[PDB]
Order: structure tokens, then sequence, then C-alpha cells
RNA sequence: CGUGAAGAGGGAAACAACCCAGACCGCCAGCUAAGGUCCCAAAGUCAUGGUUAAGUGGGAAACGAUGUGGGAAGGCCCAGA
RNA sequence: CUCCUCCUAAAGAGUAACGGAGGAGCACGAAGGUUGGCUAAUCCUGGUCGGACAUCAGGAGGUUAGUGCAAUGGCAUAAGC
RNA sequence: CGCUCAACGGAUAAAAGGUACUCCGGGGAUAACAGGCUGAUACCGCCCAAGAGUUCAUAUCGACGGCGGUGUUUGGCACCU
RNA sequence: UGCCUGGCGGCCGUAGCGCGGUGGUCCCACCUGACCCCAUGCCGAACUCAGAAGUGAAACGCCGUAGCGCCGAUGGUAGUGUGGGGUCUCCCCAUGCGAGAGUAGGGAACUGCCAGGCAU
């Protein structure tokens, strides 16, 4: 029942990955299977509320992006070294 | 392992040629046939052969794995090396002691005119 | 062919010594100096190399 | 006190001499080592010390080789 | 007081000490002590923690100390003016954000946290109460 | 690496070495840099939206506290919190 | 207090301190040249005296050995025997 | 071929001390006093609370450890003379 | 033309280990003898010579198989040149360069010259 709405991102890297967390969103990526990577942005604070349910973990997601569904299960989860607060989520295509 | 052994035995020779730009005449020794190679200085085409294993060579001994036979076989590379026009060759005994069937192919080669 | 317009914008006083030597090759001499310059991938990186303190009019 | 270190000995100055690609005369030095970190190719003799220089006028070439994936240096006849 | 058995030299230049840690995530017990600045923790500082959280859970579960005090500090005496690097006086783990200090298991998450708490109030460094996550 | 030394001018109250900037001479012209615009003292008592009530601004730590502004959740609750 | 090796030394060279650590003031007519050949430590099992460790045999292992003497860089084509 | 000329670019073939009886040329390039910078040390506060206090951590002391203030001892430096 | 084998190379683990299977007409190997050429600091074990009864057992080659080794993105993170900033022991911003580890995944090599055997 996990659903996540993401969009597409238009520029990576360092400059605009933190740009992105300061404006209180963080970057992910969803791979896996024959298509080609996606770099997606999400909303920390619903994300973070969500995968405090363990069920994060081990459901399959539902990321929405441009109206598509993709289905997902989360991958690895690179966490804020003191902060209770995320950086990055694999997302590997379910 | 006797032939990991006897590789072990020629490679510092085969790299010394190598070094050197030399055109090889190597030589094979089993039990039952001797092998000779004329082989280009980049170590990868052979110019002429002979051996034991060759009709032609083989119909005119009674046994494939003496001194005779390994005569008869330097000999005819010789011969074939100096029909190509070569001339100029260096010794290649292969981990081999230079002895008894290679020593007789080496001095028949040496006899029919290879220089070396 | 196209040609820029570089004005140098800030003194060059105590910059490192290769970006004194890069206004030198642009050939910038004073604050407030403009030169005009042939439009190539090496006079784009001579301007890049003193971003901070050159102006471009294209 | 006093300290029972102190000393040192003089700076050798090897390394690498000359580079990939520069052209180079018969006898120059290309590198000075100890021992064979870099081992000699065509065209390259290795000294008494390790010292790695020309034995052809010509261009140093650095490359990988062999079954080790050891560093050989050679010269390129120009 | 945690100090090497023995090591290769006895002194070390001071060195220096930036970036964030790695060990970051309890990886042995429920929860843990998480270090947020950046500092120096003394082999006495570490066993006065040490001694105040075991006390406060009366020797129940299992207490985990994830640093260990390998750095040598040297000092001079008292009126020495040179002279050669001074003597070996203590030990410390260098800290830096997002290091897991100690870690427990076996006892309440609110017992845990006073324990922890009574334990950061001997160390020189901001800390802060995490537990163990599945990813 | 930069400046002082061997470098004046403007700023940092005053302050070789910091910031801006390199003084050939004259002008009772003009534009800017750093830094500034209530009076001393040149220029906004400028405009719009907020925060602070401590003269904080205009000296400092572990740590303490219903100070006050903002945000995402959570528990109970007209079946009466 | 001269000489050698490492680190400091900021991935070319070089780089200071009464900074951190160790060595040299020789040895060898073979321990030098060359040709031919060869490959280590350690452990396990079985075996007279013989035992934790002698020599023998097999296995595992793969240089964890070796290098006339410090340390570093090297060394199987061995520079090791 | 002859030097531990080892103070190892080697003053001579050849060399130790005292001066409070002292003297000259110099230095705040360099010590002793006082100032300065610093604050390890010193002194004075505070935080946590093991415990002592019949019970009771906080009447009164406060162990293991933590954070500051002063310029105030012993010192470090060598900036002024 | 294809299959198999031997020799010399390219390449240097995607190519190496392990586990399982498989091959003897030829080739290879083990193998059979040794007075002799030659040899054992003893030993025909090795080296060497003269051979061809036997066997593919070992070794070797080939085939299969991820239990390993090995290779390995995308994204993020670390660091960092230049310019600017802060609460300056450490960091942040703009711009450029951008790992290592780990993840998904790949993966049981590929290839040149000459020679021989078989089929064709
Ligand atoms: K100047
Ligand atoms: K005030
Ligand atoms: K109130
Ligand atoms: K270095
Ligand atoms: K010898
Ligand atoms: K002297
Ligand atoms: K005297
Ligand atoms: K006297
Ligand atoms: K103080
Ligand atoms: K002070
Ligand atoms: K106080
Ligand atoms: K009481
Ligand atoms: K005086
Ligand atoms: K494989
Ligand atoms: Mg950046
Ligand atoms: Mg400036
Ligand atoms: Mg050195
Ligand atoms: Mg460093
Ligand atoms: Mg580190
Ligand atoms: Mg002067
Ligand atoms: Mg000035
Ligand atoms: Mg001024
Ligand atoms: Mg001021
Ligand atoms: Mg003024
Ligand atoms: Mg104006
Ligand atoms: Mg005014
Ligand atoms: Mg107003
Ligand atoms: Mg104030
Ligand atoms: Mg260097
Ligand atoms: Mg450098
Ligand atoms: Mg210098
Ligand atoms: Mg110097
Ligand atoms: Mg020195
Ligand atoms: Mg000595
Ligand atoms: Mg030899
Ligand atoms: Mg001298
Ligand atoms: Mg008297
Ligand atoms: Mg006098
Ligand atoms: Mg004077
Ligand atoms: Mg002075
Ligand atoms: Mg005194
Ligand atoms: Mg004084
Ligand atoms: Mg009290
Ligand atoms: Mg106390
Ligand atoms: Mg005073
Ligand atoms: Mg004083
Ligand atoms: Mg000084
Ligand atoms: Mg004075
Ligand atoms: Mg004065
Ligand atoms: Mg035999
Ligand atoms: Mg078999
Ligand atoms: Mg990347
Ligand atoms: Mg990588
Ligand atoms: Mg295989």
């Amino acid at each position: 029942m996990f659903t996540i709405n993401a969009e597409v991102r238009k520029e990576q890297g360092k400059g605009a990955s933190r740009r992105l967390r300061a404006a209180n969103k963080f970057p992910a990526i969803i791979y896996g299977g024959k298509e080609a990577p996606l770099a997606i942005e999400l909303d920390h604070d619903k994300v973070m509320n969500m995968q405090a349910k363990a069920e994060f973990y081990s459901e399959v997601l539902t990321i929405v992006v441009d109206g598509k569904e993709i289905k997902v299960k989360a991958q690895d989860v690179q966490r804020h070294p003191y902060k209770p607060k995320l950086q990055h989520i694999d997302f590997v295509r379910a | 392992d006797k032939k990991s052994a006897r590789i072990r035995r020629a490679t510092r020779a085969r790299r010394k040629l190598q070094e050197l730009g030399a055109t090889r005449l190597v030589v094979h020794r089993t039990p039952r046939h001797i092998y000779a190679q004329v082989i280009a200085p980049n170590g990868s085409e052979v110019l002429v052969a002979a051996s034991t294993v060759e009709k032609a060579i083989a119909e005119q001994l009674k046994y494939t794995g003496n001194k005779d036979a390994a005569a008869a076989v330097g000999k005819a590379v010789a011969e074939r090396a100096l029909e190509k026009g070569i001339k100029d060759v260096s010794f290649d005994r292969s981990g081999f002691q230079y002895h008894g069937r290679v020593q007789a192919l080496a001095d028949a080669a040496r006899e029919a005119g290879l220089q070396f | 062919a196209k040609t820029i317009k570089i004005t140098q914008t800030r003194s060059a006083i105590g910059r490192l010594p290769k970006h004194k030597a890069t206004l030198l090759g642009l050939g910038l001499r004073r604050i407030g100096h403009t030169v005009e310059r042939e439009d190539t991938p090496a006079i784009r990186g001579m301007i890049n190399a003193v971003s901070f303190m050159v102006k471009v009019e294209e | 006190g006093s300290t029972r270190n102190g000393r040192d000995s003089e700076a050798k100055r090897l390394g690498v001499k000359r580079f990939g690609g520069e052209s180079v005369l018969a006898g120059s030095i290309i590198v000075r080592q100890r021992g064979t970190k870099f081992h000699a190719g065509a065209n390259v003799g290795c000294g008494r010390d390790h010292t790695l220089f020309a034995k052809a006028d010509g261009k140093v070439k650095f490359e990988v080789k062999g079954p080790k994936n050891r560093k050989f240096i050679s010269i390129e006849a120009e | 007081m945690l100090q090497p058995k023995r090591t290769k030299f006895r002194k070390m230049h001071k060195g220096r000490n930036r970036g964030l840690a790695q060990g970051t995530d309890v990886s042995f017990g429920s929860f843990g002590l998480k270090a947020v600045g950046r500092g120096r923790l003394t082999a006495r500082q570490i066993e006065a923690a040490r001694r105040a959280m075991t006390r406060a859970v009366k020797r129940q579960g299992k207490i985990w100390i994830r640093v260990f005090p390998d750095k040598p500090i040297t000092e001079k005496p008292l009126a020495v003016r040179g002279k050669g690097k001074g003597n070996v006086e203590y030990w410390v783990a260098l800290i830096q954000p997002g290091k897991v200090l100690y870690e427990m298991d076996g006892v309440p998450e609110e017992l845990a946290r006073e324990a922890f708490k009574l334990a950061a109030a001997k160390l020189p460094i901001k800390t802060t109460f995490v537990t163990k996550t599945v990813m």
C-alpha cells in the first residue's frame, strides 16, 4: 500500500544534490531489469515518515513518477551521519 | 610437472633471443618424434618447419624417435630454410639439454648450411 | 569570425601568478579596460580561468 | 635531556627523468630507481644500479605487459 | 583503561581530525550512543562513561565499546623549555561526527536511554541516542 | 601563495603585514571598489515581508528553562478529552 | 658534528627543527665471471634410539622463505639454492 | 704507499685552565628585574551524581569523569628597555 | 570446409581455482629396457639413450556447472583546483574535476601462424 510520488531529476551531481536536500527533498535512483536507470527526487518528510515502518523495507512499493506507476523494492539507504534524515535511496525494480 | 619445469628452463634463453631480435630455430622433442620450426623474430609467424610426423620424412626412417631421425629432421629443416634463403638463425633447445637427439639435429642443420 | 568583448572588472593586485599571466594573454591592462578577441575554445578557457575578475559582452 | 635521533642521509634524486613521448638521444637516462620497479623493454638497457637508459634515439614509451602486469619502458624509433 | 598492548612506535604525529565517521550504525546491540561532535576521547573518559552506564543497568544486558584509544599523546614536563619530543602520558580515540561510541542490548529502551544519559555526562563531546535500523 | 619590507591613497574608531586598490604633474568636473547612507560625519529616518524585547545587537562553554516564531508527525477527545 | 635507509615531505626533484626510528667506518679469489641444473617458510600424518624441535617418507601450503650485515625499493627469466 | 686530519671542505708539524683585580669593542640580534603575549600549571566557579550522611545523592561533603572564569602562582616565549 | 591434436606467439584472472563428465586411429602422456652416448654429492627418480607390449589410472586437452576468485555500472557519498563566506581546531556557497567501498549486473576466455590425423 506504500505509494511514493517522485519527480525526474533535471540536474545531477554534488551541487544539485545538496540544493535538493537544502530544499527538503532528496535524490534516489531506480535501477534493475532491462530498463535504463531513472534518477528521481523525493519529498524528505513523507518518505522519512514512511520508512519508519519496518514494512517499508520488505514490501513492494509503488513509485508514481510522471503518472506512471513503477513497482520497486527498497535496496539500499544512505542516512545522514548523525541527524534523523535520509541522503539517498536505491530502489530495485520489482 | 615436467612440461612446466622445461618451460621454466627455456624462458630465459627465449627472452634473450626475443630481445636480440633473432630468427629462432626451435626444437621440440618427444619420446616418439622430433620437430623443428624456424620462427620469425616477432615470434608468431613460422617460416619453415620439418618433423617426423611428416610422411615424406618418416617414410625413410626405421624409427622416428632416435638420433638418425633427429639428423634427418635437422637436414630437412636446414634445406628448406636455405631454399627460402634464411641462412642465419639462433638455436632454441627449448629447455632440452644440448645433447643426443637435440644435438644431432643441430649438427645436421649446421652441416646442411644453417649458420649458428 | 565571431568576436567577443572582455572587460577587466577587479584589480590584479595580489592575484595568483597564473592569473596575472592569463590577464596578460588576454591583453587586459587595467580595471575597466575592454578588448576584442576572436571567439575560440582557447580564449574561452582563458576567460574561464579569470572569470571572477572579467566580464564578457557577447 | 637529549635525543638519540637526529640522523638522515642525503636525498638521492631518483625518479623519472624522461616522461612518455619525450624524444631522447642514445644513452639518456630515463628513470633512476632502486631495483626494477620499471623493467627494460625494446631499445632500453638496465644498468648495474638498475638505471634504465636509451640504447637508441627515439621516443620514450611506457607500457604494462606480460603475465605479472609489470611496467616496461621502451624506445620507439623515430 | 584501554590502551594497546604493544605498538610499532612509541610516539605519533599530532595529525588532524577532519571528516565524518565510519561505523555509524548500531551493529551489535539494539541501542547506541552516537557522537554528534568532533573531538578526542581519553581512555579515562571512556572508562568513566563505561562505569556510569554499567552501574545504571545493574550489570544486566550487554555493552559494547565501539572505540579504542590507540593514539598516544605526549606532554612536556613543567619548567622545561625543544630537546626532543615529550613523554607519552595518555591515550585517546579520535572521534568524528556520526561515530557510534557504545552499544547496549538486553534492556528496555527507557533504561538504556537513562544509562546513556548518565554516560554522556562524562564525555567532552555532544552525543545522541540511536536505535538499530533494519536497513 | 599574498602583502609589509622597499608601497602612498580609501576601509577596519585608533591599527607595517587584514579588505579595496598600485600615487608622472595640475583641476573648486564625472563614475565606481572595499566599506557605508539618524546626529558627530559624505550618502535612504528608502520600499516590501518577517524575527528579536535581551540594548540581544554591542565578549564566552558544558549545562539549565511552560521565553517566543516556523515545520512534519503522534496519543486522547461531544460514545464527553 | 662525516656517510646510509625510512618517515615528516603537501602522488616529478628538493625541502627545516636539540622532530620520530634504525644502521656504516666492512666482508668476499669466491661470497667474483660464465654454463648447466634447482626452488622456500610453516604445519599435519607415518617412522629405531629421537624427545616441542635432528635425519626419512608422503600430504597441505605457495615465498607467510631467502638475500654476508640497517632499512627501503627489488628479485622465479630468479638478484635466492 | 703514509691522516678516527671523526670538529670528518681537513686553521699549526706542534697547545690546557683562572680572573670577585679585571679591561675594550659591541648587542635589547641574547639571559637575570619589571612590562607584554600565552594560560600548561595555579587559583576561583560550575555540570553529572557514585556514595558518606541511621533512612535520605543534593543540611553538609562529593568519587569516576565533564565545562568554564581570572591573570593570580610555577612556568613557556624572547616582543620593549 | 568442419572436428581433434602438437608447437610458437598475442593477451594477462570476464581468461584463475573447485566440482562433475569425457578422449587414445593419429598426437600427447604415462609406459618397456639400458651393455652403450649421457647421469645420480645414493637411486635410469630426474637427465639421457634404445624402443612400442599395455593404459588413458595419473597428467594433459575438451565439455558442463557459480561454490569461490575475478570483472562491474547508474546514482549518491568522500576528497579537491579557483573565487567567495561562516559560528574558523572545522565547515558552507558558486564553478570545474570527482573517487574508494558497496549495489544491480557480468562472467566457466578470445585470437594469429605452422604442422599432423579424421571426415569431407
Ligand atoms: K608590492
Ligand atoms: K548593547
Ligand atoms: K504560557
Ligand atoms: K616524499
Ligand atoms: K661463480
Ligand atoms: K670543521
Ligand atoms: K687565558
Ligand atoms: K676571589
Ligand atoms: K584560562
Ligand atoms: K586566558
Ligand atoms: K562559573
Ligand atoms: K534528605
Ligand atoms: K638593559
Ligand atoms: K572461470
Ligand atoms: Mg563544490
Ligand atoms: Mg587584495
Ligand atoms: Mg632518504
Ligand atoms: Mg594531513
Ligand atoms: Mg578517518
Ligand atoms: Mg632592511
Ligand atoms: Mg598601504
Ligand atoms: Mg591606511
Ligand atoms: Mg577595529
Ligand atoms: Mg583612518
Ligand atoms: Mg555615484
Ligand atoms: Mg550627512
Ligand atoms: Mg523606513
Ligand atoms: Mg552586549
Ligand atoms: Mg617527492
Ligand atoms: Mg608535490
Ligand atoms: Mg627552500
Ligand atoms: Mg631551509
Ligand atoms: Mg634535519
Ligand atoms: Mg651511531
Ligand atoms: Mg643460471
Ligand atoms: Mg666541516
Ligand atoms: Mg676575596
Ligand atoms: Mg664595556
Ligand atoms: Mg643599541
Ligand atoms: Mg628582543
Ligand atoms: Mg623570576
Ligand atoms: Mg620576564
Ligand atoms: Mg552542590
Ligand atoms: Mg573531583
Ligand atoms: Mg600581572
Ligand atoms: Mg610572567
Ligand atoms: Mg623569533
Ligand atoms: Mg618595557
Ligand atoms: Mg613602548
Ligand atoms: Mg622413463
Ligand atoms: Mg583420467
Ligand atoms: Mg559516479
Ligand atoms: Mg567505483
Ligand atoms: Mg575450468
